[PDB]
């Protein structure tokens, strides 16, 4: 589970854009204050190979 | 002596630093924390090292690369930009990988 991929973003990458940021994603109406909740999600996922 | 480039500038996203130290130029890309009022008193994602005068520069960023041009010339009257023509020449190109939106000048 050490290998990760991003599932969520505001908008698509430009060519060779390198977005390192791991802040909680606001997916909707909820203001997230830096913590998980309804429409407040952790943006990364893992393959679990 | 230098410039900052980025979007949040601080912490949450990467930003550039470019500085001249009077022997060398230092260039870096980090999740920096800036000063509240940056000055030259006397994370690690990329690094590179290398009134009568008008110094002219151009900066642009395309497809994750960043480009720099410049020229130096003497002046007669320092009140305003000297009314004439002289083309700027390329210096540097860097694979910085980031978008940029804000910049600042360093004293």
């Amino acid at each position: 589970y050490n290998y990760l991929f991003r599932l969520f973003r505001k908008s698509n990458l430009k060519p060779f854009e390198r977005d390192i940021s791991t802040e909680i994603y606001q997916a909707g109406s909820t203001p997230c204050n830096g913590v998980e909740g309804f429409n407040c999600y952790f943006p990364l996922q893992s393959y679990g190979f | 002596r230098g410039w900052i480039f980025g979007t949040t500038l601080d912490s949450k996203t990467q930003s550039l630093l470019i500085v001249n130290n009077a022997t060398n130029v230092v260039i870096k890309v980090c999740e920096f924390q800036f000063c509240n009022d940056p000055f030259l008193g006397v994370n690690c994602t990329f690094e590179y090292v290398s009134f009568k005068n008008l110094r002219e520069f151009v900066f642009k960023n395309i497809d994750g690369y960043f480009k720099i041009y410049s020229k130096h010339t003497p002046i007669n009257l320092v009140r305003d930009l000297p009314q004439g023509f002289s083309a700027l020449e390329p210096l540097v190109d860097l694979p910085i990988g980031i978008n940029i939106t804000r910049f600042q000048t360093l004293l």
